């Protein structure tokens, strides 16, 4: 079945990812260029993929190693859930905060000076990791099914539906339609700047495209799956929702390509360090 | 030039209360920290309350706290001083001092001139050779003062200043830090001192050099006067 | 014709002055002090570090203390900071912006600072009243102002854009005397210790040194190859290094009219921006563009050392009179004090 | 500490906290550079945004604020004190478009419109101007009309094609102009014409300097 | 022609200093920066205890 590509391939984007954004938030910490508002949600959003990295991803290829079957304490359980719950919230929600300052600064930029732009990159970032935190702790609250009656034999999210319902739509949709609203109104203001080149044009549509393909390849199909689940019948096999939530996962290494690749001071800071 | 009139006073009943107000002008009021200075009927000074630039920081002596507040109106320039339950002690002259706070400043070197107030019906201590001593035109003299605790901080600033008061007239600063001389003050005084010990000298004795020297100490509050020494012709 | 014959005089002039340097030349110093003892790789590390400039630093300047620092940038505040407490003392707002020097009196009364406005401002800083103002503005230069020193509470030579320097009387605000013989822009000056002389080093890639009583140029030094940007006496007085565009620093003896060791290194291709020596003259510390600072064995040309704390280049440099610290200040707004350790 | 140093450790709070304020009040004034040649027209351009060394005016427009540096009576190298304009917001630049057949006063045969094309090819290509836009005023629009309908343009552009007509001639000067600029992925030249309304003069200017905001905000966004 | 007279007198009048020869200033130097190389706290560091600049 492939196994030990799969592997060797998983622990490949494990070991990428840790590295990047290890690097991205030294590269902040460190140099003294970097502090500025703008890179405050970067550093949160590689801090949320640090945690990814170094928490969730490694637990979650042990207990697939296994199949479905965990083995792992009982509390132990209920921690890695909420962790995973935690950290893709926040990235999701700092992907989206990064729009919003983003569409602000192009709409706003009068209004949205670095007085303005510091209070609100701060309360965005605040925002993010309360919801975040609130929406991972509620399952250990709300619901059931945190874990299998037969000996903690099983680790998995509530199936609650009005949890689950809830959870799908605080976490991604509501943002995914946030981001890409924002991104359309900054695409049209790019364009209609522009018009007033072509590779520019390209460039500017080229990259709007490429992070909003990237964020919806990877984020859409987990939570689709994960919404349709509790309400169907339909059982979706557990190797789809594997897959889907290795994307979900794979979302924290492309994020740091995204942000940080194609960004001039970033690769500039790369390349010296180097 | 630099000015500064105090206003409010006179008589009052025991256990009463009013506000003293000072009008500075000729200099920068918010740049500069206010001292209110009370001296007794013939008796020696004794600080009352301080104020910083900005209000930031306050103090109060313990026989002051809680019962008198102090605060500062800068764009106006004015200084005020709320009393409250006043006791048959507080009857004095109340003097208000300008402090400049940086590094070679000269702190209270101007004062003010006061007003009268009177009634109807864990401190450094510092003390003076001796109450009076005679003097002479052309004749040296060296005045002599102590404290209980050395003021020799660990920065290697000495913190000792003398006063000079005329009779009839406010005091005004002679030296400071123990070893700089005020600006405009005659080269003929010289300040020395040691740890604890510490003596003023005088190179030649003028007529007008007659008057009511104190030591002061600024290590740490309350600000202590010690008491005051009379030069007499 | 007359101009024919001014023009063969001054080119005989000229080759008799060359002639007469090469035959003095009887040795050089690299020879001499080739069995020194090396001075070793120097050590330093930022003891403080002093912010609150919100922009480009262009000048600082040490007080006669050793202890009060003054320091001058494009954002419009003049900051004198204490260096041992790392504490302000006086922020001076400055009329006009465009400041590139600036200047502490001897006897730190007063400050001077100049710049694009072609007025130097000299500001009283123990008034009466508890704030620093304007006390004169000497104006009349044609050009902007690069350099400001000192001679004493009342004399003050400034450097400006127009190719002649000036000495002015403070209290009057006149124009004593005026320096003229520079081809080029002036862009640096440097009191002689005696406080007689000064020395002026000009775009033209030449350094003049001139009489101040006399008011008059005394000698001419040459060697460099596109500007000269920093200038400083060595502290005997009888020499003076120079820092030029074109990344080498270049020892001048008076008397012997000349030049005496060139320091350079492959590794830098950036002008240097400032020059000072240490007490005993051993050390010759040059900032460079390349967002660090060396330090050059004076006798045996040596790259002894490396002050790189800077994110940009290094602007003004400054050595403590006693000698005790080196004071940085870059384009980055932040001004970095470096001490040794044993 | 003692309490003298505690004293002055609060003015330094207090110089610091006055240091900050200074820098917010001035962070949100727009810095423009001003620059021509043989007085470029430019006592009308400077009166208009209003309605020795460097003179600096200030004009407010409907919500933004601007400060302008005229550092064109300096009369200096710009090398040695040029960078000091690193972060200024734009350039302006003034061209009499009448000095196509005027000669240089400290020449005998280079026009004055070969001076000021080798000023703005400095000023442009400039490795401290890269980023910096520059705004292109041309003032002289009558006088130059009235110049043309007699003075062919072929005077000063052997080149020209020599149609004599005033709108060729314009288009002509400003694509020549604008050919200069040879960092044109980095920078963008925003030429003009003045007229007699001084407010069509300030709101092309408060408009350049909103696209150039806006540019740079998307390149920090990194879609640039 | 008056600045091609200033030039040549001015370089008449400088090249008449009686210029030493360049081993005796290296001399003179040398010993001067060896004498007063004790009294440098750059080149040879004080102790901590003698440093205002202290951590
Ligand atoms: N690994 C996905 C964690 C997550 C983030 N948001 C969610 C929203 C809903 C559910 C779920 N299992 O219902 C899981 C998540």
């Amino acid at each position: 079945v492939f196994g030990v590509l799969i592997l060797t391939l998983l622990g490949f984007l494990v070991a990428a990812t840790f590295a990047w954004n290890l690097l991205v938030l030294a590269t902040i910490l460190r140099v003294r260029t970097f502090h500025r508002v703008p890179h405050n949600l970067v550093a949160s959003m590689a801090v949320s993929d640090v945690l990814v990295a170094a928490l969730v991803m490694p637990l979650s290829l042990v207990h697939e190693l296994s199949g479905r079957r965990w083995q792992l304490g009982r509390r132990l359980c209920q921690l890695w859930i909420a962790c995973d719950v935690l950290c893709c919230t926040a990235s999701i929600w700092n992907v989206t905060a990064i729009a919003l300052d983003r569409y602000w600064s192009i709409t706003r930029h009068m209004e949205y000076t670095l007085r303005t732009r510091k209070c609100v990159s701060n309360v965005m970032i605040a925002l993010t990791w309360a919801l975040s935190a609130v929406i991972s702790l509620a399952p250990l609250l709300f619901g059931w099914g945190e874990t299998y009656s037969e000996g903690s034999e099983e680790c998995q999210v509530s199936r609650e539906p009005s949890y689950a319902v809830f959870s799908t739509v605080g976490a991604f949709y509501l943002p995914l339609c946030v981001v890409l609203f924002v991104y359309w109104k900054i695409y049209k203001a790019a364009k209609f700047r522009v018009g007033s080149r072509e590779q520019k044009e390209q460039r500017a549509a080229l990259m709007v495209g490429i992070l909003i393909g990237v964020f919806v390849l990877c984020w859409i199909p987990f939570f689709l799956t994960e919404l349709i689940s509790p309400l169907c019948s339909c059982d979706i096999p557990a190797i789809w929702k594997s897959i889907f939530l290795w994307l979900g996962y794979s979302n924290s290494f492309f994020n740091p390509l995204i942000y940080t690749a194609f960004n001039k001071n970033y690769n500039s800071a790369f390349k010296n360090f180097f | 030039d630099v000015q500064l009139v105090e206003s409010g006073g006179g008589l009052v009943q025991p256990g009463g209360s009013r506000k003293l107000s000072c009008s500075a002008s000729g200099f920068a009021f918010s740049s500069f920290g206010m001292h209110w200075v009370r001296q007794a009927p013939e008796k020696g000074l004794e600080w009352v309350a301080y104020i910083s630039s900005g209000s930031g920081t306050i103090y109060y002596a313990d026989t002051v706290k809680g019962r008198f507040t102090i605060s500062r109106d800068d764009p106006k320039n004015t200084l005020f001083l709320q009393m409250t339950s006043l006791r048959s002690e507080d009857t004095a002259m109340y003097y208000c001092v300008r402090s400049i706070y940086y590094y070679g400043s000269s702190p209270f070197d101007f004062w003010g001139q006061g007003t009268t107030l009177t009634v109807s019906s864990s401190d450094i201590v510092m003390t003076q050779a001796t109450s009076s001593v005679p003097v002479t035109p052309g004749e040296s003299v060296s005045i002599s003062c102590r404290s209980s605790k050395s003021l020799l901080h660990s920065n290697g600033n000495t913190y000792l200043y003398w006063f000079l008061q005329r009779p009839g007239q406010s005091p005004q600063l002679l030296i400071y830090r123990m070893s700089n001389l005020a600006s405009g003050v005659p080269d003929r005084f010289s300040g020395s001192g040691s740890g604890t010990a510490f003596t003023l000298t005088i190179s030649r004795l003028e007529a007008e050099d007659v008057g009511v020297y104190y030591c002061m100490q600024h290590l740490e509050y309350p600000l202590t006067f010690g008491a005051g020494t009379k030069l007499e012709l | 014709s007359e101009l024919d014959q001014l023009r063969q005089e001054a080119e005989q002039l000229k080759n008799q002055i060359r002639d007469a340097r090469k035959a003095c030349a009887d040795a050089t110093l690299s020879q001499i002090t080739n069995n020194i003892d090396p001075v070793g790789r120097i050590q330093m590390r930022t003891r403080r570090t002093l912010r609150g400039h919100l922009a480009k630093i262009y000048a600082m300047h040490w007080g006669t203390d050793s202890r009060l620092l003054v320091s001058a940038s494009q954002d419009g505040k003049l900051i004198i900071w204490d260096s041992y407490t790392t504490n302000k003392v006086h922020a001076i707002p400055l009329r006009s912006s465009w400041v590139m020097t600036c200047a502490y009196a001897p006897s730190g009364n007063y400050v001077a600072c100049g710049g694009l406005d072609n007025i130097c401002s000299i500001y009283n800083l123990k008034t009466r009243e508890g704030n620093v103002r304007v006390s004169r503005e000497l104006a009349g230069h044609t050009g902007y102002l690069s350099c400001c020193r000192f001679l004493d509470d009342n004399q003050i030579v400034t450097s400006s854009g127009d190719t002649t320097c000036a000495l002015w009387d403070i209290e009057t605000g006149q124009q004593t005397t005026t320096f003229t013989g520079h081809t080029g822009d002036v862009m640096s000056l440097s009191l002689a210790p005696d406080t007689r002389l000064f020395v002026s080093g000009a775009c033209d890639a030449s350094a003049k040194l001139w009489d101040v009583r006399e008011g008059m140029c005394r000698q001419t030094f040459t060697g460099h190859e596109s500007d000269i940007n920093a200038i400083c006496f060595f502290p005997n007085g009888n020499a003076f290094a120079t820092g030029s565009d074109d990344a080498t620093c270049r020892l001048f003896d008076l008397r012997a009219d000349q030049e005496l060791m060139t320091y350079s290194h492959d590794n830098i291709i950036c002008g240097i921006t400032s020059v000072s020596f240490s007490k005993s003259g051993r050390l010759l510390l040059a900032g460079y563009d390349d967002f660090n600072c060396n330090v050059w064995d004076a006798l045996k040309a040596d790259r002894a050392g490396v002050l790189a704390g800077h994110d940009n280049r290094v602007s003004c440099l400054g050595v403590t009179d006693d000698g005790m610290a080196v004071a940085t200040g870059s384009w980055d707004s932040f001004l970095k004090i470096w001490n040794g350790s044993s | 500490l003692s309490a003298e140093d505690k004293a002055a450790v609060e003015r330094s709070k207090m110089i610091d906290r006055n240091l900050r304020e200074d820098g917010e009040k001035a962070a949100r004034e727009v810095k423009l550079l001003l620059l021509g040649a043989g007085e470029s027209g430019k006592n009308t351009i400077v009166k208009q945004m209003k309605i020795t060394g460097i003179v600096e005016t200030h004009f407010t427009f409907k919500d933004l604020h601007f400060k302008m540096f005229d550092v064109g009576a300096q009369r200096s190298e710009r090398k040695k004190w040029i960078h000091c304009f690193e972060g200024v917001t734009a350039i302006i630049f003034c061209v009499a478009l009448s000095d196509y057949d005027l000669v240089l006063a400290e020449d005998e045969e280079m026009n004055r419109m070969h001076a000021s094309m080798k000023l703005f090819d400095s000023i442009c290509n400039n490795k401290w101007f890269t980023d910096t836009s520059i705004i292109l005023f041309l003032n002289k629009k009558d006088l130059f009309e009235e110049k043309i309908k007699k003075s062919p343009l072929t005077i000063c552009y052997p080149e020209y094609a020599g149609s004599n007509t005033y709108e060729e001639a314009a288009a002509y000067i400003q694509c020549q102009f604008e050919d200069l600029n040879k960092r044109k992925d980095t920078k963008e030249i925003y030429t003009h014409f003045t007229c007699s309304t001084d407010t069509k003069n300030v709101q092309f200017v408060f408009d350049a300097v909103t696209d150039v905001i806006i540019k740079n905000n998307l390149k920090d966004c990194g879609l640039f | 022609i008056a600045q091609a007279r200033k030039l040549v007198e001015q370089l008449k009048m400088e090249a008449n200093i009686d210029r030493i020869k360049v081993s005796k200033a290296a001399a003179d130097l040398m010993a001067y920066c060896e004498a007063h190389a004790k009294e440098d706290p750059l080149l040879t560091p004080v102790p901590a205890s003698e440093n205002p600049f202290r951590e």
